RNA sequence: GGCCCCCGGCGCGCCGGGCCCGGGUCUUCCCGGAGUCGGGUUGCUUGGGAAUGCAGCCCAAAGCGGGUGGUAAACUCCAUCU
RNA sequence: CGCGACCUCAGAUCAGACGUGGCGACCCGCUGAAUUUAAGCAUAUUAGUCAGCGGAGGAGAAGAAACUAACCAGGAUUCCCUCAGUAACGGCGAGUGAACAGGGAAGAGCCCAGCGCCGAAUCCCCGCCCCGCGGCGGGGCGCGGGACAUGUGGCGUACGGAAG
């Protein structure tokens, strides 16, 4: 007999849902290695001449990991949290759907940690959030 | 600030959540050998409080001890002596299965260093332990200060001395009135200081 | 004089300013903060209870106080701690019970 | 055997005490060690006390020695915070700190902040480079002013408030000191079991009237 | 006392690069280690004596909480540490 | 109905490292007697000692209070003097037996996890170039691999801390 708290990760999305919300979240992904050297080395050349500071917008990226998703919500700044399905020590989540109802953001369970790790280009994420979106976006994401 | 709420998790053992959890790891691990590596720390958040850091040349090792007391183990149940010493059965050992499981692990890895260990579950017969070990060669762990005290030669066999936290609760330290066997830094310091006739040149 | 300071009675002891300060920060620890106690409820509608708990909540909910206390005790250890968890046992059911009125 | 009269005694040699005997013949070589380590330790530190940092001013603990003063370990926080001195500077100017002591009374706590402002006052700072002085100290006053101090710094004294002989008052006079003593061994002794029986006392009176 | 040889750490000017703001006041926030403590029992240990410490088994925490305050227990105040 | 991702495992004379064994006077963790004394002897004593097993270093262990106290309070550890053959334990017999305060030797303090903030800021490996060799480091480069959000680094730790 699985607890319902355990029991609830097998309540994932559908593969259309799926499939909707990470082509969505394709478009905000964590920027790499090689483009962020990229985009360091622009600013210290725009730097040199002639602009100075210029923080241009830092553009809304997917928040990931356990611990920054959970001050996410404790913080009511998160607008949507992914969790993976098979977080193998199922501790580091169980908490979160009744956290995420609780502050009120809404919550999904999707089929695969490593799906979610090929989102922040890692191996596997237990959860990823959606902060602040783009405004082409907010319609889709209201959507979702 | 997810570890707060796991740590919380992990204090309600009892529940029907943690009781599920408990019971299907605990099956899990009677499936396996006595001395077995683990991928990855089954609690993270009791690991690195304990001292665990996720980067090379941290590795984790599950020890499964048998549980119970220490029989005398003399033949036919004949300890030849006075009957104050008839003793076989009811004797416990003076350090707890935590210790002899950090033992176990750093007696197999001769090469690392064990840091720490922690409870993951029990069965009637067997304990699960977790335990912390540091390859002390390792770049990550020898070219980093705050780490490099574990390399030096002083601090090799730490579970065999009685010092890391498991085995250090068998020793009797601490401060104050309840532990005044120990003054001096044992019981066999304090032993010797209290039982040696000093005898000045000028008496 | 008529009063002297002295080594005994009542007001015994030598005479000093009391210094009156804040205390110090280690004195502070114990005390429920805002958030953890936001993560201890959380955890709790979580987790549940324990099977103990439990049974002592269907003594406490016929009302049979003393025995739920002498099972308490028998189960955490000690009359202090048990006094503490009767209390708040009561309130789960206190507070469940005007839920359940609207 | 015992043998006329005597006392019983009682040896505490039962239990093979001949392979744990400390000799002393290395006494004056350890002698002769501690002091050249300690005069090597005087050079190295060269204007620096050789005994170390300043010690407070500290009352011992029970009732037998209460009377007596003699030095602690280090400052309170509190005698550093009102004598306006950094808890992390004070170390490297020679100050002893003791994060762990508190001030019960405000007499301990001023004694040791004259304390502090006279060895602030008494202390010779030298610039960290010699050829650019920032705010240490004159190139006069650490010229030739500057010399090792040889015991402890400030050593912590006894001190006693001599009083003049006066003409007895007839209140001194008329003060009963041993029953004032006997009084108050009584009233302390008392004090609970008094109050209980007036709050005995105040029940029945509360409704002695129905 | 002399001469010879080798090795090591002390100040100055320069060298190669790192090296990043400190204090006081006020305001707003944030604060802690769990099969662990503790309890029962058993065995050993201690000067620790209605049980000093250690361990096995069973129970099993709290957060104005917890531990200690050398006689077991209830109530109450205080002290001290964390 | 095969191809990928991850997880959990396996093999290799894979690349590079590490452990083993000795000594063991001193030190640390266990295990642990009986002779002996009690004019017998069983608890006690011998003794947490001999023997036995493991693990170190030039010292080790301990160590910065979940301390002592009850005072007008002291203030990590270790060692010496004293407390003191005392409080206490004990067929309360034989016997055993500390601590606090005090005076000295020495004196030194700190770091995480957690809570948070900072675009993982973090680390390892491999090739290339330069400065060096003497214990192999410094600097730069690589749309070079890997670790790592199941949490690296900086700030910060109960003496409070952070931000304005
Ligand atoms: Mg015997
Ligand atoms: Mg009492
Ligand atoms: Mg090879
Ligand atoms: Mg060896
Ligand atoms: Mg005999
Ligand atoms: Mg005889
Ligand atoms: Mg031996
Ligand atoms: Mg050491
Ligand atoms: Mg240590
Ligand atoms: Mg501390
Ligand atoms: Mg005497
Ligand atoms: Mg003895
Ligand atoms: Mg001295
Ligand atoms: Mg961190």
């Amino acid at each position: 007999k699985v607890p319902p708290a355990i029991n609830q990760f097998t309540q994932a999305l559908d593969r259309q849902t799926a499939t909707q919300l990470l082509k969505l979240a394709h478009k905000y992904r964590p920027e790499t290695k090689q483009e962020k050297k990229q985009r360091l080395l622009a600013r210290a050349e725009k730097k040199a001449a002639g602009k100075g500071d210029v923080p241009t917008k830092r553009p809304p990226v997917l928040r990931a990991g356990v611990n920054t998703v959970t001050t996410l919500v404790e913080n009511k700044k998160a607008q949507l949290v992914v969790i993976a399905h098979d977080v193998d020590p199922i501790e580091l989540v169980v908490f979160l759907p009744a956290l995420c109802r609780k502050m009120g953001v809404p919550y999904c369970i999707i089929k695969g940690k490593a799906r979610l790790g090929r989102l922040v280009h890692r191996k596997t994420c237990t959860t990823v959030a959606f902060t602040q979106v783009n405004s082409e976006d907010k319609g889709a994401l209201a959507k979702l | 600030g997810a570890y707060k709420y796991i740590q919380e998790l992990w204090r309600k053992k009892q529940s029907d959540v943690m009781r599920f959890l408990l019971r299907v790891r605990c099956w899990q691990y009677r499936q396996l050998s006595a001395l077995h590596r683990a991928p990855r720390p089954t609690r993270p958040d009791k690991a690195r409080r304990l001292g665990y850091k996720a980067k090379q040349g941290y590795v984790i090792y599950r020890i499964r001890v048998r549980r119970g007391g220490r029989k005398r183990p003399v033949p036919k149940g004949a300890t030849y002596g006075k009957p104050v010493h008839h003793g076989v059965n009811q004797l416990k050992f003076a350090r707890s299965l935590q210790s002899v499981a950090e033992e176990r692990a750093g007696r197999h890895c001769g090469a690392l260093r064990v840091l720490n260990s922690y409870w993951v579950g029990e069965d009637s017969t067997y304990k699960f332990f977790e335990v912390i070990l540091i390859d002390p060669f390792h770049k990550a762990i020898r070219r980093n200060p705050d780490t490099q005290w574990i390399t030096k030669p002083v601090h090799k066999h730490r579970e065999m001395r009685g010092l890391t936290s498991a085995g250090r609760k068998s020793r009797g330290l601490g401060k104050g009135h309840k532990f005044h066997h120990t003054i001096g830094g044992s019981r066999r310091a304090a032993w010797r200081r209290r039982n040696t006739l000093q005898l000045h040149r000028y008496r | 004089a008529l009063r002297y300071p002295m080594a005994v009675g009542l007001n015994k002891g030598h005479k000093v300013t009391k210094n009156v300060s804040k205390p110090r920060h280690s004195r502070r620890r114990g005390r429920l903060t805002k958030h953890t106690k936001f993560v201890r409820d959380m955890i709790r509608e979580v987790c549940g209870f324990a099977p103990y708990e439990r049974r002592a909540m269907e003594l406490l909910k016929v009302s049979k106080d003393k025995r739920a206390l002498k099972f308490i005790k028998k189960r955490v250890g000690t009359h202090i701690r048990a006094k503490r968890k009767r209390e708040e046992l009561s309130n789960v059911l206190a507070a469940m019970r005007k839920a359940a009125a609207k | 055997a015992p043998s006329r009269n005597g006392m019983v005694l009682k040896p505490h040699f039962h239990k093979d005490w001949q392979r744990r005997v400390a000799t002393w013949f290395n006494q004056p070589a350890r002698k002769i060690r501690r002091r050249k380590a300690r005069q090597a330790k005087a050079r190295r530190i060269a204007p620096r006390p050789a005994s170390g940092p300043i010690r407070p001013i500290v009352r011992c603990p029970t009732v037998r020695y209460h009377t007596k003063v003699r030095a602690g370990r280090g400052f309170s926080l509190e005698e550093l915070r009102v004598a306006g001195i950094h808890k992390k500077v004070a170390r490297t100017i020679g100050i002893s700190v003791d994060p762990r002591r508190r001030n019960k009374s405000t007499e301990s706590l001023q004694a040791n902040v004259q304390r502090l402002k006279e060895y602030r006052s008494k202390l010779i700072l030298f610039p960290r480079k010699p050829s650019a002085p920032k705010k240490g100290d004159s190139s006069a006053e650490e010229l030739k002013l500057a010399t090792q101090l040889t015991g402890p710094v400030m050593p912590v004294r006894n001190v006693y408030k001599k009083e003049k002989a006066r003409v007895i008052t007839e209140e001194e006079k008329n003060f009963k000191a041993f029953a004032s003593l006997r009084m108050a061994r009584a009233n302390a002794r008392l004090f609970g079991i008094r109050a209980k029986r007036a709050k005995e006392a105040a029940e029945q009176d509360v409704e002695k009237k129905k």
